[PDB]
């Protein structure tokens, strides 16, 4: 609904991949498990905590989705490209 | 009583052999003597020499 | 010690005909580079300092001088200004260091002419061109002993009591328990003195920038460097060992760190991690005495450190410290004088006996500790330990605390 | 067991100049560290308890006992205070241990002076300068055999 | 007390955590955790007996 | 120039950059990266000089460092206590020689 | 019974739930999966039949 206030610049990189209009983006371990931890007390991931020790990858990410409707972000824990819709809900692969 | 005292721990009273006792002392023995270290060159191996 | 108040002498090299005088610069010294137009075209013209908004011409030399790593003499290559937002001495590092990497001022050194060269101290009738000499100053710290003492004060009905019940002597036992005790106080008092005069590590050239500035955390991917699973995140702490022993080196200026002293939990996940240059492995300990009963050193790290628990560390540590193969390179001395005298005697008035013991040890620090002082004060300084030259001074040692264990 | 009913004695050295006492510390105690200036600085001065709302001077020297790993004395290099809202021993060893990590109060243990210990205990003429003492306790623990039966 | 990893839940040693776990996958690097943790409560059994 | 990834940093590389390091996940992969980064760097050398490839670095302490700390062969994901170089400056600078090359 | 993973499903291994294969990846640990449980249930006979 709402938007999420931009904090500065030094976004970042997002590789525009046109051959299937998606994206690919390294985020990493840190990020995929405090967006699981996002989605576990009702909360928001894709606006939500703007002075997050690790917003930045978390506001980038949302704009991508938008700018790219199958994006492809890759984890390290297991290294998966999870996609657009996979990325919708904040839940990869197990665990509370 | 020969309370023989003791220096006051200033640096000076340490050095010179004053104690607040009766017994001054010689002197601060010694334990050798510690110099900067030199440091090690480059050498050039990493550019020309044409002397 | 032979006697008490030992004594150590240091010799320093300084330059400029005045072997003491305020703000000299020692010529060799394991973090300050030389200057290294001193002698040359140094001695033919002086160049105007760096400053706090000092707008920059262009083809002009600078010096100046980071609180680390020395002189450095800058030419432009950009007209700028040094924005004295930074006015303090540290912002003023900061900024220059910027600018540096911006290309925009570059470190130089260079010689001086020949017809200016041959001319030196009024040769042809010139004048006001002396050389750049240099000179040797050559100090002392001293270092005097202090006691430490104690009493069993018993009475001869418990010693009655004690051979006829149990058996113990009830006599040297107390000298045992009054010497152990003494004993293990003095020892602690070093370590304690270790920990005290300790640098702050993970700090400065040790510190990623992205971590918390002294503590090394097993949460933080910053630290971990992105490592999942235990058998990748300890080489971390590893790498964490590295940059604080080659920081020693660099500050010490005599060698790199050579022994460590950490509580039981940094030390079991050193025996627990394979040390040496591998894939990733984690396991039981073996490689180390990780109980503190068999012994305390534990055991060596990599061949590198002497590892040693602190079996009473308060929160969680390890201390990377330095200690040559000479006696002198040390850092720290325990120099003890007289050891563990015993006394005893009674009480006149009821028979009833004392027992007693008395020590003279003292302590003293390594000159040049600081490492970062060109010269002393005084020339005759107090080698002890002090709030005013040991506390987070003495380059010799250096300590992270570590959480997420 | 040759007899019912045995016993066991239990040797604890503990200092402070009466073994049966309240607040006597065992001096040998795994989990506490040494009372590491009781034979040196601590026999010369008292130092100061450090407890809440304190005010911490540079370069003077405190006090405690933390509920876990024992006796510490710090010296404090910055004036701070201490968070007089710690009432509970858990909270004060916890506000004291970030007050330790903060670097304005350092543990410290020091030797005491010649000129002090040669005149201890009332040499000289002097007075009000007792030495530090330890002693033993020995406390006794017992237990009772019990029984067990079958029939067939 | 010494032997928690600040996240953890006090004495139970549940494999579904990974704090529990340091963060391990699969069988191989849990199990490995769970030596670790062993290792662990010997050290404060060593730490509280002297 | 032509050492550049498109997405790096244009003259610092970067070991928190997800584009300089090519991917890699914790430490002993990150480190490795460094050395194709140094070999870019050289044959660069060898393309602008027109007489070789460079075969020497001059290294603040802590690239020494990171790089005595992984196998500097190709050789899986490695990493430990830094044991291949001399990093003390106090016994010589010359901390030794990498990869042989 | 004792060969229950709280999260399995009671008489199934199956290869497509993470309780079961120990979050394994790939086919390479997640038969070392089915290893386990193989053991699990030899143990369960050795208690059982005694």
């Amino acid at each position: 609904a709402k938007v999420a206030p931009e904090p500065e610049g030094e976004l970042p990189y997002v590789h525009p991949l046109p051959h299937r209009s998606s994206a690919y983006i390294w985020c990493g371990w840190w990020v995929m498990d405090e967006i699981q931890k996002m989605t576990e007390e009702g909360k928001d991931w894709k606006t939500d905590d703007p002075d997050s020790k690790y917003y930045l990858h978390r506001y980038t990410l949302q704009k991508m989705m938008k700018d790219y409707p199958e994006v492809d972000v890759q984890e390290s824990r297991n290294g998966y490209i999870i996609h657009k819709t996979a990325l919708e809900t904040g839940i990869i692969y197990t665990y509370p | 009583a020969e309370i023989g005292g003791d220096h006051g721990y200033n640096a000076t009273n340490i050095a010179a052999g004053q104690t607040s006792g009766a017994v001054t002392q010689i002197g601060p023995a010694v334990m050798g003597m510690v110099r900067r270290a030199i440091p090690n060159l480059i050498a050039f191996d990493i550019c020309g020499v044409q002397p | 010690m032979n006697s008490p108040t030992g004594q150590v002498f240091a010799l320093r090299a300084v330059y400029g005909k005045d072997p003491v005088a305020a703000g000299a610069k020692e010529a060799f010294h394991p973090m300050y580079g030389p200057d290294a137009m001193f002698s040359g075209q140094g001695a033919a013209k002086k160049f105007p300092a760096l400053a706090a908004s000092t707008q920059t011409t262009v083809g002009d030399i600078y010096t100046h001088f980071f609180q680390e790593t020395g002189t450095v003499y800058l030419q432009a290559s950009v007209q700028v200004t040094i924005d004295a937002g930074a006015t303090d001495a540290a912002k003023l590092d900061a900024e220059i260091k910027k600018q540096m990497e911006a290309g925009a001022l570059v470190e130089i050194a260079e010689g001086m002419a020949t017809s200016i060269a041959e001319l030196q101290e009024g040769f042809n009738g010139s004048t006001d061109n002396p050389w750049n000499e240099m000179g040797f100053r050559i100090d002392k710290q001293v270092i005097e002993a202090k006691s430490r003492q104690l009493k069993a004060a018993y009475s001869i009905e418990l010693a009655q009591d004690l051979r006829a019940v149990h058996g113990m002597d009830a006599d040297a036992e107390l000298s045992g328990i009054l010497a152990t005790e003494i004993m293990l106080e003095i020892n602690r008092e070093v370590v304690d003195w270790i920990n005290y005069s300790a640098q702050v590590g993970k700090s400065g050239m040790t510190l990623t920038p992205g971590s918390k500035a002294g503590v090394f955390d097993f949460q933080d991917p910053i630290d971990i460097r992105g490592a999942r699973w235990a058998g990748e995140s300890f080489k971390a702490l590893l790498f964490q060992i590295d940059k604080e022993a080659v920081e020693i080196a660099r500050q010490t200026g005599r060698g790199e760190g050579n022994f460590i002293i950490a509580s039981r939990n940094v030390v079991n996940v050193l025996a627990s991690v394979d040390t040496g240059i591998s894939y990733a492995a984690q396991g039981l300990a073996t490689g180390f005495s990780t109980d503190t009963t068999k012994s305390v050193f534990a055991g060596v790290l990599g061949g590198k450190y002497r590892v040693y628990i602190d079996q009473y560390a308060k929160q969680d540590y390890f201390t990377v410290g330095y200690k040559g193969p000479n006696e002198m390179d040390a850092g720290i001395y325990y120099a003890p004088y007289v050891a563990l005298t015993p006394l005893r005697g009674s009480d006149p008035k009821n028979f009833q006996p004392v027992m007693g013991f008395k020590t003279r040890y003292g302590i003293g620090i390594n000159p040049f500790a600081e490492s970062a002082a060109q010269a002393p004060a005084s020339r005759i300084q107090s080698g002890m330990p002090s709030i005013l030259n040991s506390l987070g001074k003495n380059a010799y040692f250096r300590r992270v605390y570590v959480k997420g264990i």
